[PDB]
């Protein structure tokens, strides 16, 4: 804005010598950590006296003075009311009385496994903090600051600070890291003087410091929203015979993730804030904390109305923005602030109103000039039935959106989109979308810069978004790479769509079981936003490292990642025994994997994986469901039975022999598959029968094999059978010739 | 009498419940019953349970009475198949078959004795 | 207003853009083509379009019928009237989001609220049909295949004219791919049930709920979007014609849907909406039959 | 005048059939290729698409070079002939009773087959399922008799009388020169209802 550089940077910097009295241990008052380094690292004073006298305690009367709306945002960022553990985990105080979990502070990086927390991290891990700190002061020495470089610092917290706790000295405040507890703190304290400035007052120290209570009760907080509706209409418009398949899918997808970006990131710039009040930003939902005042609520009602003329010139009602505010007093903090209907309460307040505006969608001005016809077209658009502005992209005549949209899928593979005036595929009001090369930033001119799946600093000073992506090959090769290196694998691909389960039910309510509701913060379910943005968005490529697959798309809670079926298989294995290490236990999701044949088209591929995801979702919540609707297992007996223990088993026999072939394997299928009372005696006489056929050196092999085998067939409870049968499915195609 | 839900399980039982060659300690808790007995008796059966599938139940009768013959009869040489048609009830079940249904039952119930027997030793 | 005319498909396609997808019903404006485009063969048009614009008569879209007209979910009717176990009263919000139609015995407890868990009626294939040795040619075409008791019943007028055109419907078919093997019904005018018409009003003004897709004449358009809960849904598609030999484009209507709720219920159209410089005119009937709601 | 006369016949099947459709999973030992059946009942049906492209290819070989196919069939093009005067409907398998007097165990029979290569000379199996011999489905197909027509409405009837001819004399399936095929259209009657139009000399071009 015009002055909040003093105020922003001063309520986001604070509290930085924390981090320096963390490293070196030093016995100093830790308000005056930060002051003095600020010193010798830069030289603005202004800012420098908020970290001066941030604490407010030890001086509350030096020097109308910024640092007094850092106390109070301090305090309501923080989720209590203000001795050296690390991070606990936020899992510590989700769902149930389990075992504690601490972090290991370290950084973050495009090539570092997940950082789990375990329960031997109750010492101080001292000495990264000094590689933590000489990785700050590397880069804040070279800075600006202004809102050109007003979010390169942004990810100097989000990736160094991600896992550095605040006040361990403590007993609550355990899991509130310190980039998140400067990121809601700096949000607070810009609609503080958004709040005060346009009510018209200049002092500090009588609304603020006397009457705290007061201000703990009056209703100076929004908290907005809004609801990009229908996202799947869009991305799901695929169909047999659509000439760009997958590129097309794994471009709306990331269209519609940006335009979700740009609704936040134009929203800011139209107000005087930035990306420290967008609490989370998903997949068309996103959560802010903005300023209640008139000033505000009218820019919101002015620009929902100027972007859905945006999107109704370029889609025609099959987007549309839903905004939704909420008015709130300093309600969300643990202290006993009406503990049951206050905290979501006012959180579904702002939810009700989207609900009101999804359901009554325009107005009369806008649906008198919707039907006014006088349009005698004759080909349409023949992927999204659109009418204005054909053109003929490779002998199809497709709209002006989804011509861009192949444009986009050629330069998807870029580092860097800018925001552009008039350059194709629009986000926005005056706002193109372009994929670009690095140094062609001097030649092309834009507004705003993304760069994605990164935390250099660099020269452009950009803005890090988030997008799961990885490509090990082709799409039309992974059928093709299945084989081994003898050539023992059938031809298939196999696609997967995870989902979390219950995610909202855990986001909204989430940590109310434990204590009396004293975890019913903004702060928990705003780390609770990052760690569950953070794993799907950014570790999921660590998972799928050299798997030989795509992840077409990883946002919020939905994978779906298409690939070889040996590796696919595998990856949701291996992502769920790492996603319920970093939840312990809770959150279970659910997953459903298809084989398909090569060829095949994406549409018919995505569809029936949906089908296999919906019925796993019914199973009861939690399971996966391979190939078939029919093998809906449970998470917690495919991986300990199925893909670990009866696999392996399977494949210790079927190696140490050359006799029983696949002839023996496939007339087990069926009568596994049958399975009346009559097969378990047909089944007892096949299996006897070979006992003594067999060479009689590796008869116990055989013979410990087949008293294994029939244990699980006879056992009359089902869920001890059906995994024989997958598991035998599971390793014919993995000896398909 | 056996049901469609328990002629496995009572056929199961049978074999146990047959005795076994409990002197001669040479691999023992054999039975006296071998194996060239129990499958003479399951060749009469095993012609049935084909034929009744293929033709009517009307023209079967003529050896479904001929079974009560040759059942009676190899019981009548040898005393350990002798102690197999008491055990498993198989002169008590070969009098109830009236229909292709039945047929098809008892001589899945003579494939059951022949598993389990094939199973347990 | 008069008499529910139960039609039994037990094969339809019905519409909603796309081919690979059959919506369960098919709303007051395909059936009145489907009249319109049958009292042309007859020859007997201009009897009808007479009538067509006229107070007396009505017009309905489909509902399902498991032994009792339904009718459709009102638009957020239903008030939040309990902060409770919300781990799966928003589960509850999942499968309650999806239904779209409650039974007629039942409709006044949904008002006042009440779960209805969803029955299911003609759960929709998805067939690959093809077309042997062409270049590109694997269409799919979706199917609703009706559960082995559910109608339809439009409610119309009890007119003779329209009972003659609605019996030849039954060989003519409605929806989708009819020459194909789709949408070929067998109709039964039955007669309706003692409180359904009693709140099969007009022109009540009270808050009232929509039966059916309705364009508002423009002087009722302002105040209706005041209090009402609508659904917009984009009426549209190419034009039947047997007289262009080319396939052009209707004017894009975009419609109310039925469901939704509103207050002084307003008075609807017959839209034209013709392509430019086109022979005859594209009706696409939009003028509500009402339902009243506490009354 | 107007009318809508109707040819109600019952199907049978002299060999199986094999419409299939959507496939699903293979599943090993499962079906390498489902027939395509009703969703509800789970009972085999033919489609009338599959009825109705494949005895207009027949009559394209015989009135070829058009005119009188696409007046009984349709055409994209050519206004005079959209929705052309042949609304067909899907078979139900009306004895789904019979067969089982006859005494049968399920409807479709699941057929084994191969395919052998020629130099490896090792099988490739398949299990095509078929719907089993003798079958009766609902066969029926409303003519449409318009303002316009009744001048050409015989010279359709020699058409569509030629056009079920042909499939007793083809396949109406999948996989049909391997058999699969065989149908025959018996009780070929042409009732009418909702119009006014005597069907009684074309009954007797029926027999
Ligand atoms: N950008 C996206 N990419 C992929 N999947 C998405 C995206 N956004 C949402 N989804 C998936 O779609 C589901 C719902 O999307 P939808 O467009 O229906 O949201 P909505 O309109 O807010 O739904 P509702 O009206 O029920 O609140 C979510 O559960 C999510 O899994
Ligand atoms: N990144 C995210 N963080 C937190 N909540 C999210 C995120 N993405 C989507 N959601 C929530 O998901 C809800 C929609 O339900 P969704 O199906 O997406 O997950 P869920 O609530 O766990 O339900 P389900 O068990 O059916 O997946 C929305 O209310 C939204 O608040
Ligand atoms: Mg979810
Ligand atoms: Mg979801
Ligand atoms: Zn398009």
């Amino acid at each position: 804005k015009k002055e909040k550089i003093d105020l922003f940077y001063g309520a986001l910097l604070h509290n930085i010598g924390k981090v320096i009295q963390r490293a070196t241990g030093e016995r100093k008052k830790h308000a005056l950590v930060g002051a003095d380094w600020f010193d010798e690292i830069a030289d603005n004073q202004v800012i420098s006296d908020q970290i001066r006298y941030h604490m407010a305690n030890y001086q509350s009367d030096k020097l109308d003075h910024l640092a007094y709306i850092t106390y109070i945002a301090d305090n309501i960022a923080s989720g209590v009311d203000r001795t050296y553990t690390n991070q606990a985990d936020i899992f510590n105080v989700f769902g149930a009385q389990t075992d504690k979990r601490y972090f290991k502070p370290t950084v973050l990086n495009l090539k570092s496994k997940p950082n789990f927390a375990s329960a031997t991290y109750e010492p101080f891990s001292k000495g990264d903090y000094a590689a933590i700190a000489t990785r700050i002061k590397n880069e804040l020495a070279e800075f600006e600051f202004n809102q050109v470089q007003i979010d390169s610092l942004l990810n100097l917290f989000e990736a160094t600070l991600s896992f550095v706790p605040s006040s361990t000295n403590t007993k609550e405040i355990a899991d509130i890291s310190l980039a998140d507890h400067s990121r809601l703190t700096a949000a607070f304290a810009l609609a503080i003087y958004d709040y005060l400035e346009d009510k018209g007052r200049h002092n500090y120290k009588e609304d603020l410091f006397t009457k705290v209570s007061a201000f703990y009760e009056e209703e100076a907080f929004l908290l907005a929203s809004f609801d990009l509706s229908g996202i799947q209409d869009f991305i799901y418009n695929i169909n047999i015979a659509t000439n760009g398949a997958a590129k097309q899918l794994k471009a709306r997808s990331l269209y519609l993730d940006f335009m979700s970006e740009y609704i936040a990131d134009s929203l800011l710039d139209k107000l005087g804030l930035n990306r420290a009040n967008m609490l989370y930003v998903g997949g068309g939902h996103a959560y802010f904390v903005l300023a209640n005042t008139e000033k505000t609520v009218e820019t919101l009602v002015q620009f929902e109305k100027d972007f859905n003329q945006f999107l109704l010139a370029n889609f025609q009602t099959r987007l549309y923005v839903a905004f939704g505010w909420g008015s709130f007093a300093a309600k969300d903090i643990m202290s006993e602030l009406n503990s049951p209907e206050s905290y979501r309460q006012v959180y579904q307040k702002a939810s009700r109103m989207i609900s009101k505006k999804k359901i009554s969608r325009y107005d009369y001005q806008t649906l008198m000039l919707l039907n006014r016809g006088g349009k005698s077209s004759e080909r349409e658009c023949e992927i999204c039935h659109s009418v204005e502005n054909l053109v003929s992209y490779h002998d199809q005549k497709v709209c002006d959106i989804c011509r861009g949209l192949y444009q986009f899928s050629k330069e998807i593979a870029h580092d860097h989109f800018i925001i552009t005036e008039n350059e194709g595929l629009p986000i926005g009001p005056n706002a193109c979308l372009k994929g670009v090369a690095f140094e062609k930033l001097s030649q092309e001119a834009f507004s705003r810069v993304y760069v994605k799946n990164d935390y250099k600093a660099g020269t452009v000073k950009a803005t890090h978004v988030f997008v799961g992506d990885y490509q090990c090959d082709e799409i039309y090769n992974y059928a093709a790479l299945s084989k081994n290196e003898n050539g023992l694998g059938i031809k298939r691909l196999a696609v997967v769509r995870l989902d979390v389960d219950d995610l909202g039910a855990a986001f909204m309510a989430g940590f109310s079981q434990q204590g009396n509701g004293q975890y019913s913060t903004l702060s928990r379910s705003a780390t609770f936003s990052r760690s569950m943005s953070l794993f799907f968005k950014v570790y999921i490529n660590q998972f799928a490292s050299d798997k030989k697959l795509s992840i077409i798309y990883a946002g919020g809670d939905d994978v779906f990642a298409i690939g070889s079926w040996q590796d696919i298989i595998a990856f949701t294995v291996e992502l769920r025994e790492n996603f319920i290490k970093w939840t312990n236990g809770k959150l279970t999701l659910s997953a459903g994997i298809g084989l398909f044949a090569d060829k095949t088209p994406i549409s018919l591929m995505a569809h029936q994986t949906g089908e296999l995801e919906e019925a796993a979702k019914g199973n009861e919540k939690d399971s996966i469901s391979l190939f078939s609707s029919d093998y809906t297992f449970k998470f917690d007996r495919f991986i300990t039975n199925v893909y670990d223990d009866k696999l392996e088993q399977i494949r210790y026999f079927f190696n140490h022999q050359d006799e029983r072939g696949k002839n023996f394997i496939y007339k087990l299928i069926e009568l596994l598959r049958n399975h009346d009372r009559m097969n378990m005696a047909r089944l007892a006489y096949y299996l006897t029968r070979l006992e003594e056929l067999t060479r009689e050196t590796d008869r116990d092999k055989f013979k410990t094999f087949k008293n294994l085998f029939y244990s699980w067939y006879t056992n009359k409870n089902d869920k001890d059978r059906k995994e024989a049968e997958l598991a035998l499915l599971l390793y014919i195609y993995e000896i398909r010739k | 009498i056996l049901t469609d839900e328990n002629y496995v399980d009572i056929a199961e039982k049978a074999i146990l419940k047959l005795e076994r060659n409990t002197r001669n300690r040479k691999n023992p808790d054999a039975f006296f019953l071998t194996t060239s007995k129990l499958r003479n008796l399951l060749s009469l059966t095993s012609t049935l349970f084909d034929e009744s599938k293929v033709k009517e139940y009307d023209a079967l009768l003529d050896r479904i009475a001929y079974l009560r013959v040759q059942f009676v009869y190899q019981a009548g040489r040898e005393i350990a198949v002798k102690d197999l048609i008491e055990k498993a009830q198989i002169l008590e079940a070969l009098k109830e078959i009236k229909d292709r249904e039945t047929l098809q039952r008892f001589c899945r119930y003579m494939e059951a004795l022949v598993a389990y027997f094939k199973f347990y030793g | 207003t008069y008499k529910l005319y139960i039609m039994t498909f037990q094969n339809a396609h019905f519409g909603s853009g796309t081919l690979d997808s059959s919506k369960l019903t098919f709303s007051a404006d395909r059936i009145f083509s489907a009249l319109v485009l049958e009292a042309l063969k007859m020859g007997k048009l201009d009897a009808f379009l007479a009538e067509a614009n006229q107070d007396k008569f009505t017009l309905t879209d489909a509902f399902p019928f498991q032994f009792g007209p339904f009718l459709p979910k009102p638009i957020g009717y239903p008030k939040h009237d309990q902060s409770v176990d919300v781990k799966e009263v928003r589960r509850q919000a999942k499968l309650s989001k999806k239904l779209q139609f409650l039974a007629l015995e039942n409709v006044d407890d949904y008002l006042n609220g009440e779960l209805f868990e969803n029955e299911e009626h003609a759960v929709i294939d998805t067939v690959t049909k093809n077309q042997p040795h062409k270049d590109d040619n694997l269409y799919q075409v979706a199917t609703t295949r009706f559960s082995n008791d559910t109608s339809l019943y439009v409610i119309a007028n009890e007119s003779d004219l329209l009972n003659e055109l609605m019996s030849s419907l039954q060989y003519s078919g409605l929806g989708g791919k009819r020459s194909s093997g789709f949408g070929r019904f067998e109709l039964d005018i039955q007669n309706i049930p003692l409180e359904l018409s009693d709140r099969l009003t007009k022109n009540h003004s009270d808050k009232v709920m929509s039966l059916t897709t309705a364009l508002p004449v423009d002087a009722d358009l302002e105040e209706a979007m005041e209090d009402g809960h609508y659904l917009l849904t984009k009426s549209s598609g190419f034009a039947f014609s047997h007289a262009t030999n080319e396939n052009y484009r209707k004017q894009d209507l975009y419609k109310f849907a039925s469901g939704s709720t509103f207050s002084k219920t307003f008075e609807g159209q017959i839209v034209d909406v013709r392509p430019l410089d086109f022979p005859h005119a594209v009706l696409n009937y939009a003028k509500p039959l009402f339902f009243k709601l506490e009354v | 005048t107007f009318a809508k006369i109707k040819f109600s016949a019952q199907i049978r099947l002299e060999t199986g059939l094999h419409i299939g459709g959507s496939d699903a999973f293979a599943a090993i030992g499962a079906i390498n290729s489902p027939v395509i059946k009703d969703p509800i009942t789970n009972l085999p049906i033919i489609p009338g698409s599959s009825l109705k492209g494949k005895m207009r290819t027949l009559l394209a070989k015989v009135y070829n070079e058009s005119d009188i196919l696409s007046r009984l069939f349709g055409n994209s093009k050519d206004k005079r002939f959209k929705m052309g005067r042949l609304i067909f409907r899907d078979a139900f398998l009306s004895n789904a009773d019979e067969l089982d007097s006859l005494g049968v165990r399920s409807y479709t029979e699941v057929k084994f087959e191969n395919t052998i290569d020629r130099i490896t000379a090792e099988a490739n199996p398949r299990q095509i399922e078929r719907a089993i011999r003798n079958s009766t489905f609902d066969f029926e197909l409303i003519y449409e008799i318009t303002d316009e027509n009744e001048n050409q409405v015989e010279e359709d009837f020699k058409v569509i009388r030629d056009g079920l001819k042909l499939l007793e004399l083809d396949y109406l399936g999948g996989s049909g020169s391997r058999g699969y095929g065989k149908v025959a259209f018996e009780n070929l009657k042409a009732t009418t209802v909702f119009g006014n139009y005597d069907v009684k000399t074309l009954n007797e071009l029926l027999t």
